[PDB]
């Protein structure tokens, strides 16, 4: 069980069931960051200091795609849901398997919305989930 | 021959018959100063001199990096698992140690280049080493040991 | 940070002096022979002692 | 005892007892830099002027991993520790062996997180950890 | 006494006694800012005008230094002695003896500090000085 | 007297009597600003307009200089009869041969200062001034 | 890692245009090695106050 | 021969046998002028002219920086080291001066480029050397030395 290299062959990301295949070129497709800062450093005019931190675990997530890919239509309905007035959690959760990292969430929600361009050739579509909790996975392999 | 590898190793340009079927060459290719001004400048006093007034000579040394390129060749059945040891000997302290304010640092992209030389296609490998260390010199030089300052005011 | 060394400042003159210095030996000239019982060099630091106060002097001189 | 040329191989840095190893291509790959600005003059309307000196001694560092380095492990371990409410100090101290030149804090705590890109290669992770104090040691040898 | 060519061979720079040696590659090295514009002109709604002059002789001084250099130690004592409680001027001066262009100050203080970064190659360090009064000198030579 | 090519050659600067003559190299060597927009167009709710005209004629002039230039040592004089206390105005006045474009200005003022850079090769010295009233003179000969 | 650019080149050999591709196909893997060093497992440290 | 060096150095197209087995070679392959406009004028009356009229001809000398490209090569086998010390030479001072407003900029990188010369690699290295100096000349120009001046108020 040697550390493998790197390969996006091996990286797994599942968005309500079914998978996630269509996307765009890049060393950034799924790009997940926090909401927040882990804490804070206060210091006052004597020199002593003060650490807080927050209670606020959430996290948001970025994917990009390619004009024709499933998950695109899956995404485009689930949007079309959501402005019906229907809203539910449609779990996402996504992981390496040569090192073991990655996280998961339980309830997201679609926060943005990508731009329909055509123009000449083909376009990256965004699109920004948003979840109110996300734990990450702790890599085990290194 | 290295410590590292196994193998006998030679110098550049020489006239002599090829050592064995497996052996290496380097050469220099060229090095330069690495910045553009110096970090300091060393003076010392030579050991009993004297420059005609019992003053002992002062000589200045100056003391930048500098930066030599060398160009690594190995020939025969083995190169591209020789060089690979030399590239991954690199990482591992202890093991690649110079004498004297001498540092490798980068070993280059490894080529293969097989060459039809006496009816034989003879394999070849060649990479670039880069080392790093420090100028030493020394120049005789004047230094100042006393002063004088006038000081008026011109209207009172 | 407690308040056992001293706060960089040298007490002839008031100037600046570090409190503490932490010296390392090199062990890049050890020879193998001592380099095989796996028993390191020695570490060497510096204190500077904060001291305290015991006993107190006061003149109050009166002009009227 | 020659300055020796400057190397990546005598740069050494500990973290909590462990030491650091994977660390991403660059010219900066750990940088530390001071809280607030050292001083302050204050020049008033007649050309008098004041200068005033602060007593915030603190400092914050940044490191950058691969995503596959037993340090993001450990790093990633910590994170969670403190979500989960436990807080304490993890020293970190770092230092070049040719000039004696780095510095050394006593507690520190972890205060930004990294972004979980996937994408076709191998990308960054940078943490962020803050003291309420750091200690620079001199640079004795030049 | 013909005004030769510019060369870094001819400036000398001394900040508290000694000299300054270990500078970094580029067109700027050291560089003086004057503390704030010298006067302002101020026209009324009429087209009349009247010119405002400023009392503010400051100036502030920056100095790229490699990571190995004697001054770079001697700022970094002078930093920690500030630090510390000590409070003193240290003068700074600097000139260029082909033209007898540049200045002198008399009392100077420590402002900012460098970001310690390692990396995988040599980085600046940055050091910025203040002073409350700041005198050019003429240069006599053009 | 046919419409000659444009060239530096032609163009005649005068600071306080004497010429400049270091300049540093670039397509913009001597550049002077107006003060504020000539005018400004309201247009109401309903759809009419009205234009108000400014008052203020005045101009502010950027020089670039070389290190080693005798203007750069007149206006460094100019510069510390200023701080000392004298206050006069200096008229500049530049102007192009090849078709009389260019300006006037009867008492000018020391608005900004350069930056003494080092490092190593020469740098621009740049200085701003400011005048109350500045004449463009009409390009008779296009 | 990747599979590249496939270009054809037809080649005049022995009277006959022989038709042929290329191309270029790229691993990726970790590296193996091993070296003989020496470990530090005691350690000593002297601590004095200089002025009581 | 250069007084850092210890060998002898000639100029670069001669016709004349080859010195020794160790020396130099010194060729200017370029210069040019620095600044895109000139930093003064000066203007001197010559020494006992006229001009027809009783008055001294004036000539004026504009002053601007320029450099010099030079190519040096040292042959035989100590050229590394000799110029490693011309390198190391040029950031000490008192010894890296010229006579007349003139200056040593930069010493380039240095290249090893061994050649088979008469049935034996023959050593070599080469860089390049760049001064730096103000430009000289003269030529005779004239002078205004008065003026006129009418004014009149168009209608009074």
């Amino acid at each position: 069980m040697a550390m493998k290299a790197y390969s996006m062959l091996n990286v797994t990301a599942t968005l309500d069931g079914r998978r996630v295949i269509g996307l765009m070129d890049g060393d950034d497709a799924i790009t997940t960051s926090p909401g927040v800062d882990v804490g804070t450093m206060l210091v006052g005019a004597d020199g002593s200091w003060l650490f807080s931190q927050t209670a606020d675990k959430s996290a948001t997530v970025v994917i990009k795609l390619k004009p024709n890919s499933p998950t695109h239509r899956q995404l485009t309905e689930k949007w079309m849901a959501q402005r019906a007035g229907r809203l539910v959690g449609f779990p996402f959760d996504f992981i390496d398997s040569a090192s073991n990292e990655g996280g998961t969430g339980a309830e997201f929600f679609i926060q943005k919305a990508p731009d329909d361009s055509k123009g000449n050739n083909a376009v990256v579509r965004e699109w920004t989930i948003v979840t109110g909790e996300w734990t990450p996975t702790i890599p085990t392999l290194l | 021959m290295r410590r590292i590898t196994g193998i006998t190793v030679i110098k550049d340009h020489q006239s002599e018959d090829r050592p064995a079927l497996p052996y290496g060459v380097v050469e220099l290719a060229n090095f330069r100063d690495l910045h553009q001004q110096v970090r300091t400048i060393h003076y010392e006093d030579i050991e009993d001199s004297d420059n005609g007034e019992g003053f002992p000579e002062v000589q200045a040394t100056p003391e930048v990096e500098q930066e030599w390129v060398f160009l690594v060749q190995v020939y025969g059945p083995g190169g591209l698992d020789y060089l690979r040891k030399v590239a991954a000997a690199f990482h591992v302290n202890q093991v690649n140690d110079l004498p004297g304010s001498l540092v490798i640092h980068e070993v280059a992209q490894i080529n293969s280049i097989p060459e039809f030389l006496g009816e034989r296609w003879e394999k070849r490998a060649q990479t670039n080493i880069t080392l790093r260390g420090m100028s030493t010199d020394g120049f005789k030089v004047d230094v100042i040991e006393q002063h004088v300052i006038n000081v008026t005011g011109e209207r009172a | 940070r407690a308040g056992i060394v001293a706060l960089d400042l040298n007490p002839l003159t008031g100037a600046y002096e570090p409190a503490y210095t932490i010296t390392v030996p090199s062990v890049f000239d050890i020879p193998e022979s001592q380099r095989k019982a796996r028993i390191a060099p020695a570490i060497q630091v510096r204190f500077r002692y904060a001291g305290a106060v015991h006993y107190s002097v006061i003149n109050y001189t009166m002009t009227f």
